[PDB]
């Protein structure tokens, strides 16, 4: 179900945001391309960044628990 | 711009050249010899050149290519005849 | 239908990608998708392409342009490196806003290298990490640049440069230093221009 | 896609949960809910990768090394210890401990009965894990037993991570040796990617993860869960866990 | 279980192989502990637990890569009708198509099994040696994937009438019998010759061709539909598509077998 | 004593953060068993304040149990003294959140609520851009470090070293300290201790560099941080209520929480 | 010292690879080593000596379309420009 851009059995890339972008244009939810393709890459940006920190705060937990 | 060749009875090379290495040896000698040449025959310069040498030859004075067997191999995949 | 499913097929999803494999210009970010298999794939040539790779390939990842061509070979290259170069700026820590709130080719901010905040600091069991330090490499006797974990950056100095310098001449590169990494700027084309000093 | 195993008598897991140490609603929140939330984040971390095609063990044993994925070595470690928890606390697959692991326990522990053993595994709780954390009763290669601890989520099989000791606050200086001597073993090792041998297994695992107890136990009176868990435990599958 | 093991004793250490063990038992019980895996693609399964062919999809069929036809440029003019298109400089192959013509096939291999024909898979490219040698064990057949002798058809009695010949029940059951010298220089001729790599091994093909053979083939963009009885539109360069193909052909010959011998067992 | 505060009441709720149960577990009686540990350790916690307590006995093995329960004390207070409370629908009557709440997606990026300045935090939210680009981006960094953080610990807004250069982000773990003085160069010091030692009985020459390279700083050696704000990322104050799946809400609700005026009152002036 | 043809300069900000400070990498750079390419009419450029000497050699000979790397019309226009700046007194 694409209202969400995480999938279970799905990495996160770049075709998500792609699909996410269809299905926008879709359900019509947005008219242009370009406004749904820019929604998509906000979410792709925030879910990326979520990562990015549990990642980095992940080897400091690690390095501080010895 | 691409050349196409057309169905050729081979593809091999007449002579296919190797990169033999120049032996240690012949080096070492040319060097001493310039060395003796620029500062003089048994010069305390580059006397400790000629030890070098004296091990390098102690031994013995001195201590290939698949271009065409590669090419025979792969020339019925590459070179792109047409069907039959 | 079937035209629906090639169209959401994984080949398809790599992106129409065409520039030359082997190029020898300036590199300042990936060129080519890497592609991974996995193990058991590889030990049977799968990876997901038209063809079976050769089996002489032990490396899982390759850069591809072609899944078929005239001399039926695979058009690729047994290569993997950047991601390393984009891990390994994760190792560093220093942060680089357009991620926050007809189409444009330009790259926008930091293209998928970094998506971290500036504002962080790292804690260790000695403390917190007031300044980040990693080994890099002095390249050329010239300011003066070095390789440092997949990137070129130009190192500031810190008074004359040490006399290993001089001694070593063009054999520099051969010894490792290491480095604080003063700041890391984005340039328009994509280059990743960071300031360090030589400890 | 890594999905939650099914466990035996599921459905009277959910009328009660396990007798004697959780409520219905507690087992809802250490395996049905938790289990279900680690496979999910696993999966999401993993999905598109190699890992995706590993179990957890394997997943944990193949990340160990490599600092930036630690998130995953996380997750896969608690994916593995909470199933290994619980399946040390299932009615059943009364079980009693066998010969062999009370005559290992005897000969291991300097010769101190089982029971003075878990009191001491208690007091081990209650003093190191502040907070998250797991316990673990481990045999190392020598037919030793010994009681591991570990904080958040770390793993018994390899020492590098096994994330025994606090950093947080300070250490004993005899801490701060065996971190050294541990960096030195991990140091010597001649393969790039810095792997070392560990053939430690866990015989016992116990969850002190608030999802575990907080429920049903409160902030305090861990320790009460803990002598719950280890006085009523499915002694089958521990028997098993150690090799003859 | 394990025999020729000394253990070792209690006061030293564990030995090599008894952590072997050990670790073996671990394995088998504990490793798998955490979470089952479901929904992913493992290589082996393609030989082992193939589909039965009523229950192959379309999408089945493009996740195994089957899809994927020659270069653009390679074009066989003759195989226009099995193609649904052209994307990325390739030709995709028509799954349906593929999918009509391989369950024909599936069943031409379960008739054949079943009547107790003899069938020969035949694969010479690098790594189809484990699926071949599969496919021919579970169907009771013989497989050659090192090298096509020219002639083993035509010239039967130069190349394999050395070798021996046996006279087996309806059970599959070796009778033991003593066969005579001329029993055993007949020529042996397959009923059924499946090809993974039509376009180099020509020889095989005209040789059935000569000697009347039916044959079924994997037939790829750049390949001659009509040099074979039973054509399967796909791919035949990547190993998943063949080993994929090759499953549901021997699970089809494997279900004629087993019909055969439950009939024979009746 | 000064471990309660006087907005929370035993009985009484905190709107939208936490229900009567949640507020009780969470506070009352996790300051209940950790005052209890902290007094038994050590009877002479009473008399001193918890900062003090923590100056003094840091860096002991064996008065480790003082400083671990003053630091979970104190950061447990810190964290929950910001708090207000925020107009969002009580937690215990929203349903609880699933595994749903995996898949959605945050909208932290492209949202901001609770804005400091509205309330008429100026300075904070000057220095808050001043520092971290935008309140976007510090509202999205806090809430990543904070979500990240798999068990107990803080995240902590903080201020250099009284005026301030420049404003941080912290993570802190199983009663860790904010500010840095107390724990600066421990490593070092068992370092070298070890080595006099195992002498007495260059890898950490080279090795040493680095470490006072770490934390060594411009114009001084030692670095130290004022706390500003803290989150609780520990399951007790989030699982009671919110459940397994609800980290992310719980976090968002405390963001919607906060009154920026008691920060502002922490906010050390400016250089 | 090393001859520069011998050491490979990585430039500044660009990334690498541990196979650049190889040999291998100078063998390969080694091995895979203006107006009228731009959409203008070399007859245009028939008074202009300068540019029309940037396509021929030391002598004065016109270079080949291999060397030049113009199109075929462009190359006839080029060819025939250098021509008429010879005749009228030019180049
Ligand atoms: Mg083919």
């Amino acid at each position: 179900d694409w209202s969400h851009m995480l999938q279970i059995g799905r990495p996160l890339d770049g075709e998500s945001v792609i699909q996410r972008t269809m299905y926008l244009i879709k359900t019509k939810q947005y008219g242009d391309m370009v406004e749904a393709y820019d929604h998509a890459r906000y979410e792709f940006y925030a879910l990326r960044m979520q990562e990015e920190t549990e990642q980095q705060v992940a080897l400091e937990e690690a390095e501080m628990f010895g | 711009p691409v050349y196409r060749l057309p169905p050729l009875p081979r593809l091999k090379v007449k002579k296919p050249i190797i990169r033999q290495e120049a032996n240690k040896c012949l080096v070492l000698m040319s060097n001493l010899l310039q060395c003796w040449s620029s500062y003089g025959h048994m010069s305390p310069k580059c006397a400790g050149l000629v030890t070098e040498l004296k091990s390098c030859t102690s031994e013995s004075a001195l201590g290939k290519s698949n271009i065409n067997y590669h090419a025979a191999r792969l020339y019925d995949r590459i070179n792109g005849k047409p069907h039959d | 239908t079937l035209a629906e499913l090639l169209g959401r097929s994984r080949i398809a999803q790599v992106a129409n990608n065409h520039k030359p494999l082997t190029y020898t210009g300036k590199k300042f970010h990936p060129t080519h998708q890497i592609i991974e298999t996995k193990p058991s794939t590889l030990y049977r040539q799968e990876w997901g392409l038209k063809s079976a790779i050769p089996s002489k390939i032990k490396s899982r990842y390759l850069v591809y342009n072609d899944l078929d061509t005239l001399e039926r070979i695979t058009t690729f290259e047994p290569r993997g490196g950047t991601q390393w170069n984009r891990l390994r700026f994760q190792e560093m820590g220093v942060p680089i806003n357009p991620f926050f709130k007809k189409f444009n080719t330009e790259i926008i901010g930091t293209g998928g290298l970094s998506y971290s905040l500036p504002g962080k600091l790292k804690n260790s069991p000695n403390g917190v990490i007031q300044r980040t330090v990693v080994p890099g490499r002095i390249l050329n006797v010239v300011k003066w640049l070095a390789a440092i974990g997949g990137f070129v950056a130009d190192v500031v100095f810190f008074q004359s440069p040490p006399s290993s310098f001089n001694s070593m001449g063009d054999f520099i590169r051969m010894k490792t230093f290491l480095f604080e990494i003063l700041e890391a700027s984005m340039e328009k084309n994509g280059s990743v221009s960071m300031h360090a000093r030589l400890l | 896609i890594h999905v939650v195993p099914k466990l035996p008598n599921s459905k009277a897991l959910l009328q009660n949960g396990v007798p004697n140490i959780l409520s219905s609603s507690g087992f809802k929140t250490v395996w049905f809910d938790y289990q279900r939330y680690l496979c999910d984040k696993l999966t999401l971390a993993t999905a598109g990768q190699s890992l995706e095609s590993y179990y957890p063990f394997h997943i944990l044993l193949k990340t160990a090394g490599n600092p930036l994925q630690s998130n995953i070595f996380n997750l896969a470690s608690s994916i593995h210890n909470n199933h290994l928890f619980v399946e040390n606390i299932l009615p059943s697959a009364k079980t009693e401990p066998s010969r062999l692991f009370l005559s290992k326990i005897k000969d291991s522990f300097n010769g101190s009965d089982w029971e003075v053993v878990k009191e001491e595994m208690i007091y081990r709780a209650e003093n190191e894990v502040l907070g998250q954390g797991w316990l673990f009763l481990v045999e190392n290669n020598e037919k030793k037993l010994f009681i591991l601890t570990s904080n958040n989520n770390g793993t018994p099989y390899y020492f590098p991570r096994n994330q025994s000791f606090d950093l947080n606050s300070a250490i004993s200086i005899d801490e701060f040796a065996t971190l050294k001597q541990m960096k030195e073993l991990i140091g010597k090792s001649t393969k790039l990617n810095g792997k070392v041998q560990d053939w430690t297994m866990p015989i016992i695992c116990v969850n002190l993860w608030d999802h575990a107890y907080l429920h049903d136990y409160g902030v305090g009176n861990r320790s009460k869960y803990v002598k719950n868990v280890l006085d009523n435990l499915n002694w089958s599958v521990v028997n098993n866990r150690i090799f003859s | 279980p394990y025999p020729n093991l000394i253990p070792s004793a209690n006061d030293k250490p564990y030995s090599s192989q008894e952590l072997f063990l050990r670790q073996l038992n671990h394995s088998m019980r504990t490793a798998k502990l955490g979470a089952t895996i479901s929904k992913v693609y493992y290589p082996h399964k393609d030989i082992f637990y193939p589909p039965l062919p009523e229950n192959i999809t379309v999408e089945s069929l493009m996740s195994a890569g089957v899809h994927l036809g020659q270069s653009t440029s390679l074009w066989r003019s003759s195989t226009q009708s099995y193609i649904y298109g052209e994307y990325k400089g390739i030709h995709i192959i028509d799954l349906n198509q593929t999918l009509s013509y391989l369950k024909r096939a599936a069943k031409v291999v379960e008739g054949v099994s079943e009547s107790g024909g003899i069938i020969l898979f035949l694969g010479t490219r690098q790594g189809q040696k484990r699926g071949l040698e599969e496919a021919a064990k579970k169907t009771h057949g013989y497989y050659v994937s090192t090298r096509w002798i020219p002639g083993t058809l035509t010239n039967s009695t130069e190349i394999s009438g050395i070798w021996e010949k046996q006279e087996i029940d309806s059970n599959d059951n070796p009778t033991e019998r003593a066969l005579s010298p001329n029993e055993t220089s007949k020529q042996v001729k397959p009923d059924l010759l499946v090809v993974l790599n039509p376009t180099e091994n020509r020889n095989a093909l005209l040789e059935a061709i000569k000697s009347r053979v039916p044959t079924i083939a994997i037939i790829d963009t750049d390949s001659e539909p009509s040099l074979v009885t039973y054509p399967i539109p796909g791919n035949d360069d990547s190993l998943r598509s063949v080993n994929f193909l090759l499953g549901v052909l021997a699970r089809a010959g494997q279900r004629g077998l087993q019909n055969r011998l439950a009939r024979n067992n009746e | 004593t000064r471990y309660a505060l006087e907005h929370l009441k035993e009985g009484a709720p905190l709107k939208g953060l936490f229900s009567i149960e949640g507020l009780q577990k969470a506070w009352f009686d996790r300051v209940k068993y950790l005052d209890a540990k902290l007094n038994d350790c050590t009877n002479e916690a009473q008399q001193k304040p918890l900062e003090t307590l923590i100056h003094e006995n840091s860096k002991s093995a064996s008065k480790k149990h003082i400083v671990n329960y003053a630091s979970s004390l104190y950061n447990l207070k810190f964290s929950m003294s910001s708090l207000q409370g925020c107009i969002r629908t009580p937690p215990e009557e929203c349903p609880r959140l699933g595994p749903e709440a995996l898949l959605q997606t945050p909208d932290f990026n492209r949202t901001i609520s609770n804005e400091p300045l509205t309330t008429g935090n100026e300075r904070l939210q000057a220095a808050l851009i001043s520092s971290f680009g935008s309140l976007m981006e510090f509202r999205t960094l806090l809430i990543n470090s904070n979500l990240a953080i798999s068990g107990d610990g803080f995240t902590w807004l903080v201020a250099r070293r009284i005026e301030y250069d420049k404003l941080f982000i912290l993570n802190t773990y199983n009663a860790g300290t904010p500010f840095n003085f107390s724990t600066s160069g421990v490593m070092n010091e068992l370092n070298n201790q070890y080595t006099n030692m195992e002498k007495q009985r260059a890898k950490q020459a080279k090795t040493k560099f680095i470490y006072e390279t770490q934390q060594k700083g411009f114009s001084g050696k030692e670095v130290s941080y004022i706390p500003l704000l803290a989150i609780d990322a520990s399951p007790k104050t989030w699982l009671t209520d919110y459940g397994v799946f609800g980290k992310r809400e719980y976090l968002e609700r405390v963001w919607d929480s906060i009154e920026w005026k008691i920060v502002e009152s922490r906010l050390p002036q400016r250089t | 010292k090393i001859d520069q043809s011998l050491s490979k300069k990585l430039p500044k900000g660009t990334i690498y690879d541990p196979f650049d400070f190889s040999m291998g990498r100078i063998h390969l750079d080694r091995k895979y080593q203006d107006i009228m390419k731009s959409g203008a009419n070399p007859l245009e450029f028939y008074a202009r000596p300068r540019i029309l000497s940037r396509y021929v050699t030391s002598t004065g000979r016109i270079q080949h379309r291999d060397i030049t790397g113009l199109s075929a019309k462009n190359q006839r226009r080029l060819s025939k420009a250098i021509r008429r700046c010879q005749a009228i007194g030019l180049m």
